[PDB]
RNA sequence: UGCUUUUAGUACGAGAGGAACCAAGCAGCGGCGCCACUGGUGUACCGGUUGUCUGACAAGGCAUCGCCGGGCAGCUACGC
């Protein structure tokens, strides 16, 4: 994918039950796999901000729950410098359904995004009301 | 299996518990007025009628309630396309349990005479017809309409996973015998 | 770069240019194409494409104003003139030239800095004329005079170029002793005109002719001359070199005082909180600064556009994504339409920093007369509520039976013209209670009904109707079922004051976090238990459960709430709407099961007892009060005065200001009737009355028997009523 | 290069170094160094904590 | 008076201007260039302020080629090129030729005076090129060569100017020699074309820059000055110099027919009604006063304007409002809004007379095939229709169980994605069972499936749905309740052909006055009897009521003609839906209660009675056909002819066009099966097929038993026969 | 060792579809080192406070460093 500027630490492991802060009808996702993510032996799959993740809807409408689904996360709360050696972190863990090409499945988004993805993404950007 | 649930209570006897569970099984309680109140003053999340067909509120207690075109999706069979799609339409919901019984009528009488008029008001309209409509469903829809029987269903469900055939009928027949 | 396509550009940098800034009003009579001047002052002097400019009267947003003359409420646009090589921001923002017009004219005159007069020839500093100039010496908006037309005593009455100008020289001369009398100071602080020193100006609207001492030099059309060729008729042509718009603009940008001079001016009078924080000294001392300060002047929209509330930016900044309150609440929304009033509408933008107009939307929550800003607002402008219902209506007839279908329309209509007349439209006999609670509202709906639609209708006296309420902290009643099996033993007491207010506000909500309410409840005064048990409200009354043991009651809740409702909407005393009145449920005794619990037995008990529960905690009732503004003439207040104390109106202020003795006194509507009628006997024939719901009061006790013998016949109801122990009927 | 405030502290975000906090509500907060996160995470608040420069003014303030 | 105002104007009196009207077109193979040309015309003349376009591709005024570069489908613009000091207006038939598309080429071609051949530069002459140019010719569509792309060749493929020239007279050659064996009395008529004749121009719209020989000799431009400048990035310099509009319009409108002339030969060659019939004469040579010409070949439903139908206004003047028809739907609708196209939008003007597209709100009766008309029953150009419904289904599953949720939606969208399917989206087994209109359609859809959203699925085999169908006048057969109380005498035949298509036509229906219906049935053939004593249309059955004076049918009815629809859904044999079926109730022996005729005892009978009969009449099975229409070579007959005869390939023209064995035929759609492959296959590639739902038939009684049992199974059903016997139980 | 951009919607192909050389960035894993930044720890240290003892205050002992909050150096990775 297209690089971004700031150093992300990839802070959410699978298992990890997220927030899902848009309006598509899945209230928690937890974390399958992580897309384009080789591992090592013992390492679990590792996504932080910008990362696309395989999720499955745990809470939420019926119609999203038991799911496999794409999201993008959109905050997370590990500490991740940009390129000007600010350190930015977000009160909670968030993110958004998208599909493969990185289009949201969700029209709005509670909440700050953050810039990272909203570059990285253009769509996640515009749907979002605010980037931070 | 049970997915959505519209719990329409008069009276509301462990209707909270029922609730709970339901919840707990993922089951959302679409549900409103009195029930609606005692579910989100309890820790229950429930929504809101509201959120289901295009009719507001008057009178909440008794009617204020009904469903066209559209009950004919719960009606005998809501998975039956033809049945099915009725109730779901647009932002309607495919609630596969409705639980509504109905205050037992009295008239008695007044200091002054007979109450007539507002004792006679009070004929559940909505409710019966939520009832014979779910009841119908002598598949899909699992009506609750006795308040003593939330156990036998929870415990069914909890366990098994799907109110058999035989239980659906037993709840189902209860209920219209109920608003005979 | 078709014309507003460029301005568009230099506009968007514009805002923050507050030198070169002209947001301002016109102040005078109406029926002097006032509005209409104004609309060429842009509009018509195409701002914008010809074709899109004042082609068909748009410039206003308010786009209904069209032209009578005056405006109309207080619509907003732009127009970049240029004078003396530059291109001055003259954001039009004409200030409604009327009287009665009121706590909202105070913010449609803060949306600008200078309000400016237009009077066609020998018309005068009519008495609506004079009454702006009072309303402007408020707000700081220097006025500049603009003596419309004088076509008339030119060309029709023919008065001698002199002559012609010596008129309105004295004219001026009243507008100079208006500037004094009123208020001396404010004279030589800008205030003061003078067509000489250019200040002032003339000139027909409708023929577009105009000119002024600095203009008539400047032309080489000394006024004489204008006379000569008006006189002549060539007024067109004489407008085609001395345009309608060019003078007034010109003065805007010189005479006219730029914003910047009293930004500060209005604020303190007009504000009424600190003016020293960030945002006082930005909005005085022309800055930009506290935290977006937009004014809420009126909560406006448009089809796929946005709440257009109009607020020009007094100071801050203008962006899209500021998460802005409310002069209510918090509501905090996104604010796309950070644009400016421009061409024949608002231009939607967003860079926007202090300096022009700064209408927000994103809102449908506020009201008019807000000061939306994201900055916590402390004391905003028209801190004020709205909670407020009129409960002195009258019984709409027919005095023909073949008007009623078109009556039927007439009255289902009117809710759209206006929404503060609740019209409690019967069905049966059709006695149509038209809303209203003053005389005031009567004939304000009267004419409307009788013109915007014409019907053979007619009315009746004031329904005297009020809020019964009780005084009295009472003993637990017992409130037996139908069927004596069940039980409820509730206690009545007086609602405290504090806590009524609070709810009258609204703020304590049902939808509303437990523990929080709770506190608010407790920090009234009552105490933790009891503030806890609260179940729910109706209208301005509070049901408590402070009971604790008795089994399946939450699932009788519904009914007793229901019980309760009843009796807040029925007195029990005058069968009246009931308000102020707090009560607990201490005890109860149900069935054991369901059968004998249905709402035929519930219901009855919680309503018999609340009921006798009031009866017995000397139930009174309360009446509306209507604070009476009345602008006498300063020297006038013996009289003025006398009136309304005679009519049992606890005085209030006097305010004496110049020439102007607004004597409020909060009259009690009971005697809030004829104040005209006595008014122009008392005062000789000179007074200037307006009215507001004053609120609920206590009705004199004196009076009690009486006020309710009245009601109760009224209504047609026995003229005793089920004392105690047959109402409570074991 | 931008200049920031911290939000406890009052103190200016030496570049290169410093945190930024946001919350759910989008709102943003600039911290020094973690003892003033911590003050801020604890509830703390500044005008009421005495070496920040918010209590200073409030106790200047008599 | 705004530039674009004025052309406003131009535009109006070129509307009422049909010999300066210009209706051409643009005509070429995939990826050469017309999205492309179209756009970059639109600002190369500056119809609009240039900006306006590019970025909003505007010939692409829909969606879908508004990402390809290349055009796809129809609507329409404009141009005004001046030409040696004269305007002309120019409408750009959009171009819906792509491959994908078969009855929308003819309509738009019947739209379109000439277009533009446009030539890849480097790829010449192409199949889709060819297929287009001789089906335009066919329908006579005179068109003009503008070799696009010529930058590639004289900068990619560093070619030599000498070279140049010599490439592009090669195409030239292929083009001509071409359009000979498409039409040598055309080829006769000199339409080919010639740079030398100023009919073919060469450029790249990409760069905006094209030349052409005359326009060459006038400026002075000359191809080797051209290589010049391509090498010398000077191809912003040849752009300005000669620009590409320039060049286009001038092959547009000096070689190319207006209205008027084009109408005339358009008529001859496409309709076929006697020209001596006044709407002929009318349209034929320019006429708008006569009776309304307007072939709806688009509906821009304007989201915040309604429906807005386009066509080109062969006849009919437009002044506004007209009550009218349309040709097959001639029905009442009106017609209110008349907007012309001015740029890609809809500029609303008022009367426009000949040749003029354009696009008419408030029509009913308005879709493609229909030719809004005020004379009904209007003769047709090439027959039309309007019924079609799926005839061929597939159970596309979800193998990846990772994809159920996105199939769900990606169907649930596929409905409105293309009206031509009807999936039955289920939960039990989760195979949706789309049914499409023909087996490449089905192929076409789940191929976009997986490459458009990509669920990763597939579809297994192709099943055809059949009809269930009775062979002889049955016998009356008793259809008894299960109390025995009802009797139901009633017997079934064949339904009329003639009845069966007027009924899938749709005029007859049962929401008809009785004289108005019967009339037809009448005439169709009906027996006055029945027809006046007819019930009730299903798709292609009746249930005729031919019983008289019984008492309680009247009401009963209702009961009897559910069982009947029932039953019609799915007859007693195959459980096919019934066609062509006609039902006669002979006795109806009821009870006199409606206790013993509650639906529970009443709809049993009938429908019990219903299936016994049909089977009872040798039930058969419909199956449809597809009308085949295949473009290929001459020389091409052998394998292909062979190929259909195997294949039941009743031939009914074989158009022998020159080189070219454009062979129409009917094949039986379940033997459509594999066609597509064999055909091309066989004739070395060289075989454009097409089909169209080719109307049921009854199956060849051949193997009939065998098509049942192959139902039967599939749908799991019994293998014993479903005799009759057991339906008309004891 | 992958992804993305470019080459390029180009070669190829009737279309649909769709490459390669070179170039750039980023990422996964691995290796080596480092501690300006950020996080952890930090039984140096500072403060608050519970129970008790030294008579009270002050100053101290003990209760896991009593517990709770903060934390420099150092070490460290989750950082570089």
């Amino acid at each position: 994918m297209k690089g971004m500027r700031s150093n992300i630490p990839r802070a959410l492991n699978a298992g990890a039950q997220i927030a899902c802060v848009d309006n598509t009808g899945a209230k928690v996702v937890e974390i399958i796999s992580v897309k384009k993510y080789r591992g090592v032996k013992n390492r679990m799959p590792c996504a932080g901000i910008g990362d696309m993740c395989v999720v499955s809807v745990k809470k939420g409408t019926p119609e999203m729950r038991k799911q496999v689904l794409l999201a993008v996360v959109v905050r997370q709360k590990q500490e991740f410098r940009r390129p000007d050696g600010l350190h930015v972190s977000f009160e909670d863990n968030a993110m958004v359904i998208t599909d493969e090409e990185g289009i949201p499945k969700g029209t709005d988004i509670k909440g700050p995004v953050a810039r990272e993805v909203a570059e990285r993404f253009p769509k996640i950007g515009t749907t979002a009301s605010i980037i931070v | 299996m049970v997915k959505r649930a519209l719990l329409s209570v008069s009276d509301k006897t462990g209707i909270t518990e029922f609730a709970r569970g339901l919840e707990a099984l993922g089951v959302k309680i679409i549900s409103t007025g009195g029930t609606a109140k005692i579910l989100r003053d309890a820790g229950i999340e429930v929504t809101d009628v509201s959120e289901v067909t295009g009719y507001p509120e008057m009178m909440g207690g008794r009617v204020k309630t009904l469903h066209p075109r559209i009950h004919g999706g719960l009606l005998c069979l809501r998975e039956s396309k033809e049945q099915m799609e009725e109730a779901e339409k647009e932002d309607i919901s495919l609630i596969d349990l409705v639980a509504v019984n109905l205050y037992p009528f009295e008239i008695t009488i007044s200091k002054e005479g007979v109450e007539l008029e507002e004792a006679i008001e009070n004929i559940d309209i909505g409710g019966p017809t939520l009832l014979r409509s779910a009841a119908k469903n002598y598949r899909s829809v699992t009506v609750i309409s006795n308040p003593s029987d939330y156990g036998h269903v929870l415990k069914e469900l909890r366990s098994s996973g799907i109110i058999s055939d035989k239980t659906r009928a037993n709840l189902a027949v209860k209920a219209f015998r109920h608003t005979a | 770069m078709g014309r507003r396509k460029k301005m568009v550009e230099r506009v968007t940098t514009l805002m923050n240019d507050p030198q070169r800034i002209r947001n301002i009003g016109i102040v005078a009579h109406i029926d002097h194409g006032k509005t209409t001047l104004s609309d060429n002052l842009l509009a018509g002097a195409g701002m914008i494409s010809k074709e899109l400019a004042g082609k068909q009267l748009f410039m206003d947003s308010d786009e209904e104003e069209q032209a009578r003359g005056i405006t109309i409420d207080s619509s907003n646009v732009s127009m970049v003139h240029t004078f003396d090589n530059e291109d001055y921001l003259i954001n039009l923002i004409d200030t409604p030239g009327h009287v009665d017009f009121g706590g909202d004219v105070t913010r449609a005159m803060r949306a600008v800095d200078g309000a400016v007069v237009v009077v066609d020839a020998v018309e005068g500093t009519m008495p609506q004329t004079e009454t702006v100039l009072r309303q402007a010496l408020r707000e700081h908006v220097r006025p500049v005079l603009f003596v419309n037309k004088v076509d008339r005593l030119i060309n029709e009455l023919q008065v001698d170029s002199q002559e012609m100008q010596i008129r309105l020289g004295k004219v001026i001369d009243h507008v100079n002793k208006l500037i004094k009398n009123m208020n001396p100071e404010k004279f030589k602080a800008g205030w003061k005109v003078d067509a000489a020193a250019g200040t002032v100006a003339f000139g027909s609207a409708l023929y577009n002719w105009a000119i002024s001492v600095p203009m008539m030099k400047k032309t080489g059309v000394s006024f004489k001359d204008v006379y000569d060729y008006c006189k002549a008729g060539d007024m067109k042509s004489l407008a085609e070199k001395c345009p309608l718009h060019e003078a007034v603009l010109d003065m805007v940008i010189h005479f006219l005082p730029n914003p910047i001079e009293a930004q500060k001016g209005r604020v303190k009078v007009i504000w009424h909180g600190d003016e020293n924080t960030e945002i006082g000294k930005a909005m005085t001392h022309a800055n930009a600064e506290g935290d977006l300060a937009f004014m809420v002047t009126d909560i406006s929209v448009d089809p796929h556009a946005g709440e257009v509330a109009t607020g020009r930016l007094f100071s801050g900044s203008l962006t899209r994504g500021m998460e802005v309150f409310t002069s209510g609440s918090a509501r905090k929304s996104r604010v796309q339409q950070v644009g400016i009033f421009m061409g024949p509408e608002r231009l939607e933008v967003d860079k926007i920093p202090a300096g022009n107009i700064a209408a927000v939307t994103g809102l449908k929550e506020a009201i008019v007369g807000s000061t939306v800003t994201t900055l916590d607002g402390m004391t905003p402008f028209e801190s004020i509520r709205h909670v407020s219902e009129p409960v002195v209506t009258v019984a709409v007839e027919a005095k023909h039976t073949k008007d009623l279908p078109k009556l039927i329309e007439v009255l289902r209509q009117v809710a759209k013209e206006d929404p503060t007349l609740q019209i409690t439209l019967d069905e049966e006999t059709g006695e149509h209670l038209m809303a209203g609670m003053g005389e005031l509202h009567l004939e304000v709906i009267a004419h409307r009904i009788e013109r915007d639609k014409n019907v053979e209708i007619t009315t009746s006296k004031p329904i005297v109707v009020y809020r019964e309420t009780i005084k009295k902290k009472t003993e637990p009643i017992e409130g037996k079922s139908p069927n004596r099996h069940n039980r409820f033993y509730i206690y009545a007491e007086p609602l405290d004051t504090e806590i009524v207010s609070a709810i009258k506000e609204g703020e304590v909500s049902m939808n509303l976090p437990e523990l929080e309410r709770r506190q608010k409840l407790i920090d009234l005064g009552m105490e933790k238990e009891e503030a806890k048990g609260i179940v729910g409200i109706f209208n301005s009354n509070i049901f408590i459960d402070m009971t604790k043991g008795i089994q399946y009651l939450n699932e009788t809740m519904e009914l007793v709430l229901d019980g309760f409702e009843e009796v807040m909407r029925a007195g029990p005393l005058t069968r009246e709407p009931v308000a102020n009145v707090k009560c607990v449920l201490v005890d109860a005794k149900l069935h054991e099961d369901a059968i004998h619990r249905g709402p035929a037995q519930i219901i009855p008990a919680a309503r018999q007892a609340i009921q006798a529960g009031m009866l017995m905690a000397e139930d009174s009732l309360l009446e509306p009060y209507q604070k009476v503004f009345v602008q006498v003439p300063q020297l006038l207040m013996g009289g003025a005065t006398k009136e309304l104390q005679g009519r049992r109106g606890i005085i209030l202020n006097m305010t004496t200001e110049g020439d102007l003795a607004i004597i409020e006194a909060r009259v009690p509507v009971a005697e809030m009737f004829g104040f005209a009628g006595e008014i122009r006997s008392a005062t000789e024939g000179r007074a200037m009355w307006s009215t507001e719901f004053g609120g609920f009061d206590v009705v004199p006790s004196s009076i009690l028997n009486d006020i309710v013998g009245q009601i109760r016949e009224r209504k047609g109801l026995k003229k005793e009523l089920p004392k105690a122990s047959d109402f409570l009927s074991m | 290069m931008e200049q920031r405030k911290c939000y406890f502290c009052g103190k200016m975000l030496e570049p290169g170094t410093g945190k930024l906090y946001v919350k759910k509500d989008g709102s943003t907060y600039f911290m020094c160094s973690s003892k003033c996160m911590s003050n801020f995470a604890l509830g703390r608040l500044p005008r009421r904590t005495e070496w920040t420069e918010k209590g200073k003014i409030q106790l200047k303030k008599a």
